[PDB]
């Protein structure tokens, strides 16, 4: 499991050895630190990083934390309920929880919390509007004796630039297939797997794309098939979501019409109302009709541009079935 | 100075129905309306400026007499008309004992019908219903949909229009005659241009006219008046060459201290309500004037944005 | 300097109770022969002015008068720490950014001290009290505030009628009229409850409700209310104090 | 008191470590400044409205101003302070900003006339204006036009264009420019010297480069390689490589591949790497301005090819100046630029 | 006292023969309060061109030094409401004047931010109540106010502020303070106003500040453009003939050096390249078309921030590419 | 089980009404010696702390403590039918689901009886009162309301500064400042109203005015009120019951800490 196998410290850290070193001399003197950025890819290993690096600069006791609760009241009565991860030494809020009411929550929140300093964790900082991006813009240098920012995202695009430069930037690249190779073997004489040929770990790297949280989820679901011996031959477990987004690739190779693109939205409402976002949606769709080998470089090349296009269209809209359709459609009519 | 005179709106404001240059056809209804009696409740409805309130006015008036004060009850928007008030005020009004004519009612004049709350509509139903034979109801509103259906269904319903060039000419004529003031044809040609249809603003516009320089002139009008802004932005829209727009732009609109939002909303009321050219080039244009209006509400709002949108508009009449 | 002793806190807390919620900014002015403030609403309708001669202080010393300006909420919120019996000092220096309240028990014990910011208002007293109003009449004020209370719910302006021998309160509404009707008399048994009346012309005024409902807040100052009305002139409701007065001008209807 | 204000700045960030106290702390922004001490002896400061990028030291500038005029124990009493993580509505900017401004100066002390000037007006500051809604922002136009007497308003804002134009014609526009490696090379070598940075020639005047004016980055990256210089202990100077290295800049061997798959390469080579480059964590933004800056440089292309390439990359810097998907604009981009 | 106040404060104008530029107007006022027939007036521009001013200075000339108490002035800083105007306006009209006997006067200034209900209650108080008080209605966009409300008041358009106007009271200032100012600096000043007198007192108090000196020297060019950060045309045209006709990267290091060494910003340099170009006598309007949309791109590219040097970089393709049908 | 009669429902009322408002709920354990109660407020800054002895009470048995929780505003909308003079009885198993309030007037006639539902709480009694305080003070407990209720009103911050033989409240904010001074007095007319003041070391500690507002309820309990100051703790307000007291530890603010 994920889970199960997880460093603690930095010294346990097993990949990106510059990164590991970059942050011991961070953590070397802990007091005069500035506001951190963990940005890259997604299952990288970042979060688990940063929780290591309040490792050196804390006790171990940063690991045992608690789950508290908080209430807020905003302009009318509609009361916000935020979860919040607190432990003696460091607090973890995630502003992705809600609508429009980050920015009540981070000022209000940050400014009764504002070795000597408490270190706070903003997770998925993109989901963070630009207005309470602005609220925590003087909120970040007003007290920087006591509060001191760890905001841990996956593109720094969505941030404002007075924010970037307000921290450090810290860029973690996801693991090389060999690195992922080694930690799932480890895994496996831990987790004692029976494996065949050694060959399958890095296949299952060459499907993950550096993603090491998928990676071992993936090998611990395959495992599970094959009844704890992976043969040589082992099939690869994809998400079903995945699997939807390829029918739905297929589909639209293989039909282009207006009674085609009803299905098209039916597919599209059943994949957003099962907690699926249409950013991720929209990338694997555009990246799987790439794929096709039917298509030429004209076509792709006037599918990539759409995608862009209605990827501005949806970061700029909320209403995300309607840059999904017109971008099917869009892709229909090259096509 | 010590005090000012009454402007010729208000000194000149008709107090019978036949001084009324309005809608001959609703103007004669009325009239007959109070000859014989048995007014029916009615909403009227149009523009500002055409005499709605003082038609109104004038009817009540004419069919009240002397019991005027004691039976008619003016509500305009200026006073509370909530739900509250319909019930306890128009009610104790509408349940008042009252010694009248064999042919006359008490009168509730509703003044900005349009901007009554919807509680205060739904309550004025039953109220009106239930003493439909001692008091009746005249809504005088711009915007007939604002009004419920069913109030609009228990009334008549007079859509008042604009006036044209003949009516608000012998207005004006009979005020120079009442006022003895010095004019020319082309000075009433532009004060009647710079109306638009509008007998209240015309009038407004000729004692102005007279105050600040004695004589009607159209060099006099057009220096104190400004030229229908929608024209010029029509003018400019529909112009064949680049430069052409962008002259008219730069001395008509931008050298005299036009705002760049008051030039863009006026460009879309232009086209909207344009009608030289097709549909979808007037959507194309519409379009192009938005996109614009989107930077121009963020603050972005300056001339090259709105050299760019005539540029767009050039391009898409560009075949 | 500014040095006003008031041997009760609760005077003064009575006299800002006149001024609460009518007005929003009062202009205070202290000289030799006292203290004067003048307050005036929005709509400027109201006028609120103020006299509490040197006899009125405990102990009153001024060199040179000062005038300050100050947001009446703000003296207001400050204005509950009396204990009504406590000691209540006024002072301020001779070009003051501030004003300071002392309020003290008679023993040394509890001493509390507030300094109050002062805002800057373009001094402009009005003196708009006439020599002869065409009639004149007092009653005690608890009897002014049931007549203003009763006829404050059928109208937003209450009528006031002057005829020989006769004051006529009249509103008049949506629900239907009413009407308070009193006679000059002297009572021998008490005179603070006699009312008098001298008329010189009838008079016939209307004044908004609202605006009564404030002024009849001077009943807590005195037992008996002064009102002078005219046709030339806002009317004046004054509530007279041990050396000074409270006084309410309020302009009548068109 | 004033010694342990002096060890938490020790014990703080470099950022506000060297915050500027004073008014000639600032380096660069010397047009503003000099206008700011000239009314520190009068005393008729208008409404002012600092406007540039981030980074450039508007409220520094301020911060010193005030202090300046109205010492260490006025700097509590007459500055109203209203920053961005505060409500500033209509009902804010109506009740409590002209409260305020309503209100008298604050009574100075014998101290206070005795060392500073103390202007008979006090400070009210906005700080990240371009938050406040246009309505509100007209609620202020004659709160600031008839309490001008008594209290100064100071707008900072980044983007000048958020400020409704009456606003913007009541105050004094400052435009701060940007911090590049000209103007701001004698304060990045303070910041060095006073901290014992020993670095090589040419460093600083590289960090302020990628910096791209902003000094507040500058020393953060000056802060971070000091900090990987110490942990190593080796005694050596810090280099330009190990600066853009944690800087975020893509290497120059990186890009010549991305520069070879673009000019020679089909739809699935550049996708491949292109998905390959992704792995490694980069900021599309660096990459952009890493590519504009080859291309327009290089003079080895066609004009007719650089009046494209430089619409492609505006045209993917304003696409990813919008929260979008990384990967699928630095793919477009790649691809628009490979067809040329 | 006066000389703390700034310069744009200090130099409000109080009677009616100080507000400069609307002579039309101004003419028709005098004579509209002195015949008598004062009508309701709207006083429509843009921000600078002294619509406050000509509305006070008018009621000081009509209700003398007691101004501040006979007239009703509101403003978007105070809360207008509905029943704010029911109760306070309404009020105002149906009572009369405490110190002298005359119409009143309502000034609702900043009038464009009222709300629909609280213009369509007011709109019958205008028309009730017009024997004894009058409305003036200040505005800088027209689009905000109802038409009902527009068509009741007779509309006054401020023009911007001329050259005459504007230099008459720049010699007032250049009198009233110990000041002298170079003819050429003082056309470079009111070509970068746009008949705003705001701009132009409050830069001229900042080149005052700039001079560093006893005020025994001058004022030129290099000042004005030094404190205001404007490029100056010099520059502008330098920089427009290297794009135009020197190389792709000659002309980015021109611009580079331009814009580094005095400090000048990017939108500015766009602003003057449009306002030179637009007297340029081109060919088929193909060219304009496309310059005109790709600089207006790209300065709302730049409103919201980026990268300079891209956007830089952009401005010289789109000029080029612009201009490269022109053959 | 739970088994305790007050003579006068009067006394847990105005005991419940001290925790009211400031916290939400309550965990309550009765025992051989007593019931005890404890509260703390979301934030964390206040804790209420209760303990009535077995003489309180006009009837108590105890042969098995009981550990129950409760949402206080559900115990305060019941706690107003003890007409005050009503005798009150608290009745719970050993494992209750519910605690049962008894209101019975002298005669048989009337009996108000409520089953109310209790809450599950981790049991986390706190132990938080020091062995000596920087300073240590008590005075009439309507005079310290008065303190708090004029300073109050100028700031969310009232400092409480102590020095010897003198005690000072001081509060500074957006209208201007107020300071209110007292100082130590034996009153031989009547001791209840003296002030006494026993200072170790001086003391200055900011406290939020909102919590102390919470706080100045008891005085409805005891005539007096003892504070207890530490740079050390939270500072203890305390006012005592006839074998009993109702504790209120308030953390200082730190510089923004209630
Ligand atoms: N038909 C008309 N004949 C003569 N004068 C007219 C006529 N219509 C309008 N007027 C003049 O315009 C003034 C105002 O007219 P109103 O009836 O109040 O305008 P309106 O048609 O009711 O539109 P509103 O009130 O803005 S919704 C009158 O006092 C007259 O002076
Ligand atoms: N001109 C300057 N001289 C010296 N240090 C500067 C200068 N500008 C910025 N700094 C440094 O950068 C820090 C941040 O300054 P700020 O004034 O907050 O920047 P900024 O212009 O406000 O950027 P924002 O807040 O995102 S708009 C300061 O504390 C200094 O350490
Ligand atoms: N015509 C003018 N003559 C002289 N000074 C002027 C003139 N117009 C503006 N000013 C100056 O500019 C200042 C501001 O004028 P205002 O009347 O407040 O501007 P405005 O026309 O009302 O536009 P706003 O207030 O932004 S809607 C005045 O105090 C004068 O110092
Ligand atoms: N140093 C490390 N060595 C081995 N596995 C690691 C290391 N750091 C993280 N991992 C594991 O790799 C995966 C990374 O995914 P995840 O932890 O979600 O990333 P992030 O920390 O960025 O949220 C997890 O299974 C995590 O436990
Ligand atoms: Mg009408
Ligand atoms: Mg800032
Ligand atoms: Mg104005």
């Amino acid at each position: 499991w994920v889970d199960k196998y997880r460093p603690k410290s930095l010294n346990a850290l097993s990949h990106n050895e510059e990164l590991t070193n970059f942050l011991k001399s961070l953590s070397d003197q802990p007091r005069d630190l500035p506001h951190l950025l963990l940005y890259g890819p997604n299952g990288t290993g970042k979060k688990t990083r940063c929780m290591a690096l309040l490792e050196s600069i804390f006790g171990p006791g940063v690991y045992r934390l608690k789950i508290d609760v908080r209430q807020f009241v905003t302009a009318s009565n509609r009361k916000l309920e935020l979860n919040v991860v607190s432990s003696p030494y460091h607090l973890e809020i995630t502003p992705s929880d809600m609508g429009n009411n980050d920015r009540i929550v981070i000022q209000e929140l940050l400014k009764e919390v504002a070795h000597r300093y408490k270190c706070v964790i903003i997770n998925e900082a993109n989901s963070l509007t630009k207005d309470a991006q602005a609220a925590l813009r003087r909120t970040m240098e007003k007290y920087s004796k006591n509060i001191r920012l760890i905001m841990v995202c996956d593109s720094m695009s969505p941030i404002i630039a007075p924010i970037k430069s307000r921290c450090l930037l810290i860029r973690c690249p996801a693991p090389s297939d060999s690195e992922i190779s080694t930690i799932l073997s480890d895994v496996v004489t831990n987790e004692r797997i029976q494996l065949e040929t050694k060959d399958i770990l890095k296949r299952i790297a060459q499907a993950s794309n550096g993603n090491l949280r998928v990676s071992l989820l993936m090998l611990e679901s395959m495992a599970l098939n094959n009844e704890l011996a992976l043969k040589s031959s082992s099939p690869i477990i994809k998400p079903d979501w995945i699997i939807v987004i390829h029918k739905l690739t297929r589909k639209i190779v293989k039909e282009r019409s207006v009674n085609s693109l009803i299905e098209c939205r039916a597919v599209l409402y059943d994949l957003l109302a099962h907690c699926i976002p249409a950013n991720i949606i929209l990338k694997e769709l555009t990246f799987s009709l790439l794929d096709v080998e039917t298509l030429n470089t004209t076509n792709k090349s006037s599918i990539i541009e759409y995608s862009s296009v209605f990827d501005e269209r949806l970061s700029l809209g909320n209403k995300a079935i309607f840059h999904l359709e017109g971008f099917i459609a869009k892709v229909m009519c090259c096509l | 100075t010590l005090s000012l005179q009454l402007p010729w709106v208000e000194k000149y404001r008709p107090q019978v129905l036949s001084d009324i240059v309005g809608n001959k056809e609703t103007i004669d209804r009325l009239q007959q309306i109070a000859k014989d009696g048995n007014m029916p409740h009615m909403i009227i409805s149009g523009m500002p400026g055409i005499g709605k309130t003082t038609s109104v006015h004038c009817l009540a008036h004419e069919l009240l007499g002397r019991s005027y004060a004691d039976g008619v009850l003016e509500l305009n928007a200026s006073d509370d008309r909530g739900i509250d008030v319909v019930r306890n005020q128009i009610k104790h009004f509408a349940q008042k004992k009252l010694h009248l004519p064999p042919g006359k009612h008490k009168i509730v004049i509703l003044d900005e019908a349009d901007s009554m709350t919807a509680g205060a509509q739904q309550a004025l139903r039953r109220t009106m219903e239930l003493y439909s034979n001692s008091t009746r109801f005249a809504f005088a509103c711009n915007q007939s949909n604002k009004i419920i259906e069913p109030l609009q269904s228990r009334c008549a319903i007079l859509r008042y229009s604009k006036l044209s060039d003949e009516d608000v000419l012998k207005r004006l004529l009979q005020i120079i005659k009442l006022e003895d003031v010095k004019y020319t044809n082309d000075g009433l040609e532009a004060i009647i241009f710079t109306a638009e249809g509008d007998m209240r603003q015309a009038i407004n516009n000729l004692q102005s006219t007279v105050a600040g320089h004695g004589l009607v002139n159209a060099d006099n009008v057009f220096k104190i008046v400004d030229s229908p802004h929608p024209l010029i932005v029509k003018k400019m829209l529909l112009a064949s060459n680049l430069e052409d727009s962008i002259q008219i732009l730069r001395t008509d609109l931008w050298k005299k201290g036009y705002s760049s939002i008051d030039i863009v909303t006026t460009s879309f009321r232009v086209t909207k309500n344009l009608a030289q050219v097709k549909e979808s080039v007037r959507l194309e244009m519409i379009k192009e004037i938005g996109l614009t209006h989107m930077r121009i509400l963020e603050g972005v709002g300056t001339y090259l944005q709105l050299a760019s949108m005539l540029a767009k508009i050039h391009k898409l009449n560009n075949k | 300097m500014l040095e006003a002793k008031f041997e009760e806190a609760s005077l003064f807390k009575r006299i800002i109770d006149g001024f609460k919620d009518c007005v929003q900014l009062v202009n205070f002015q202290c000289k030799e022969d006292g203290i004067i403030a003048q307050a005036v609403d929005d709509s400027r309708v109201l006028l609120v002015s103020l006299e509490i001669g040197v006899e009125a202080f405990q102990e009153y010393r001024c060199d040179h008068p000062v005038t300050l300006g100050m947001d009446l909420t703000s003296l207001s919120k400050i204005l509950r720490c009396g204990n009504n019996t406590d000691t209540l000092t006024l002072i301020a220096d001779n070009t003051p950014d501030s004003i300071i309240l002392l309020f003290e028990d008679t023993k040394k014990d509890r001493i509390a001290e507030y300094s109050l910011k002062l805002m800057d208002i373009d001094a402009d007293f009005l003196k708009i009290e006439e020599l002869q109003y065409d009639s004149t009449l007092s009653l005690p004020s608890s009897e002014f505030s049931k007549i203003v209370r009763d006829l404050s719910q059928l109208s937003d302006s209450i009528n006031i009628m002057i005829t020989k021998e006769t004051i006529k309160f009249v509103a008049d509404g949506d629900i239907g009229s009413g009407s308070v009707i009193i006679k000059p008399f002297v009572d021998m048994e008490h005179p603070e409850t006699s009312i008098k009346l001298e008329m010189d012309q009838p008079v016939d005024l209307t004044f908004g409700a609202k605006y009564l409902l404030d002024i009849i807040k001077g009943s807590s100052l005195s037992d008996r209310v002064g009102i002078r009305l005219s046709s030339e002139a806002p009317a004046l409701f004054q509530f007279d104090l041990k050396s000074g007065f409270l006084q309410f001008f309020l302009a009548p209807k068109f | 008191s004033k010694l342990a204000a002096e060890q938490s700045l020790a014990q703080q960030p470099w950022v506000e470590k060297y915050r500027p106290k004073n008014l000639d702390e600032v380096t660069a922004q010397d047009h503003a400044v000099t206008v700011l001490k000239k009314t520190l002896k009068s005393a008729n400061l208008p409404h002012m409205l600092f406007y540039g990028p981030p980074g450039t030291g508007k409220t520094s500038t301020i911060l010193a101003l005030t202090k300046e005029l109205y010492g260490p124990d006025l700097m509590k009493s007459r500055i109203l302070e209203l920053n961005a993580s505060d409500e500033r509505g209509i009902s804010i900017v109506r009740e409590k900003v002209k409260n305020f401004a309503r209100l008298t100066v604050s009574k100075p002390s014998k101290h206070d006339l005795e060392n500073y000037p103390c202007p008979p007006y006090k400070i009210i500051i906005l700080d990240e204006a371009d938050s406040m809604t246009a309505d509100a922002q007209s609620a202020l136009r004659r709160t600031m036009e008839t309490y001008s007497g008594v209290t100064r308003f100071c707008l900072i804002c980044n983007y000048v264009t958020r400020i409704i134009d009456p606003l913007a014609s009541r105050c004094s526009k400052f435009r701060f420019k940007a911090l590049d490696a000209s103007n701001a090379i004698d304060r990045l070598r303070f910041i060095s010297e006073q901290e014992n940075v020993k670095c090589d020639d040419g460093v600083l005047e590289r960090i302020l480069d990628i910096s791209a004016g902003d000094l507040r980055r500058g020393i953060t990256l000056l802060q971070s390689a000091s900090k990987g210089a110490q942990y190593l202990g080796d005694g050596k100077n810090i280099t330009s490589t190990q600066v853009e290295e944690l800087a975020g800049v893509v290497p120059h061997d990186i890009l010549i591949e991305i520069v070879e798959k673009v000019k020679s390469g089909d739809f699935d080579e550049i996708k491949k790497y292109v998905n390959t480059f992704m792995k490694s964590g980069w900021s599309a933004a660096s990459v952009v301005n890493q590519l504009h800056e080859y291309y327009i440089t290089n003079d080895n292309f066609d004009t007719n090819f650089k009046n494209q390439i430089s619409w492609l990359l505006f045209t993917t810097d304003s696409r990813l100046n919008n929260g979008t998907n990384e990967h699928i604009q630095l793919l477009n981009l790649l691809v628009k630029i490979s067809q040329l | 006292s006066k000389e703390n106040l700034p310069w744009v404060e200090k130099y409000r104008p109080e009677t009616l023969d100080e507000v400069y530029g609307q002579n039309e107007v101004i003419t028709t006022v005098r004579k509209f309060v002195d015949e008598g027939k004062l009508p309701h007036l709207l006083f429509y521009g843009p921000p600078g061109t002294g619509k406050t001013s000509t509305i006070v200075a008018l009621a000081r000339e009509i209700y003398g030094k007691n101004y501040s108490n006979m007239v009703l002035e509101l403003n978007a800083s105070d809360d207008r409401g509905i029943d704010v105007v029911r109760n306070q306006i309404k009020d105002f009209a149906s009572t009369r004047q405490i110190f002298s006997k005359g119409f009143k006067l309502i000034i609702l200034d900043e009038a464009d931010a009222m709300t629909n209900a609280a213009q369509n209650a007011l709109r019958r108080v205008i028309e009730r109540y017009t024997k004894n008080t009058r409305f003036c209605v200040l505005a800088n966009y027209a689009h905000k106010l109802t038409p009902a409300l527009l068509s009741r008041c007779t509309r006054f358009r401020f023009q911007p502020l001329p050259q005459e106007a504007i230099e008459r009271r720049i010699a007032n200032v250049l009198v009233h303070e110990k000041l002298k100012l170079s003819p050429n600096a003082e056309k470079a000043l009111i070509e970068l106003s746009n008949g705003d007198m705001r701009r132009v007192l409050n830069v001229l108090q900042s080149c005052k500040a700039t001079l560093d000196n006893p005020d025994e020297d001058e004022i030129s060019d290099d000042v004005i453009y030094e404190c205001c950060g404007a490029p100056r045309p010099s520059d502008l045209k330098a920089v427009l003939k290297s794009i135009l006709e020197d190389d792709w990267g000659t002309a980015h290091y021109t611009l580079n050096k331009v814009r580094s060494a005095k400090g000048l910003a990017l939108i500015d340099l766009i602003e003057g390249i449009v306002k030179i170009l637009e007297d340029y006598e081109l060919q088929n309007e193909e060219t304009r078309v496309h310059l005109l949309t790709k600089l207006a791109d790209i300065e709302y590219s730049i409103s919201k921030g980026g990268n300079d040097q891209i956007q830089g970089s952009a401005v010289i393709g789109a000029i080029k590419a612009s201009f490269e049908n022109e053959t």
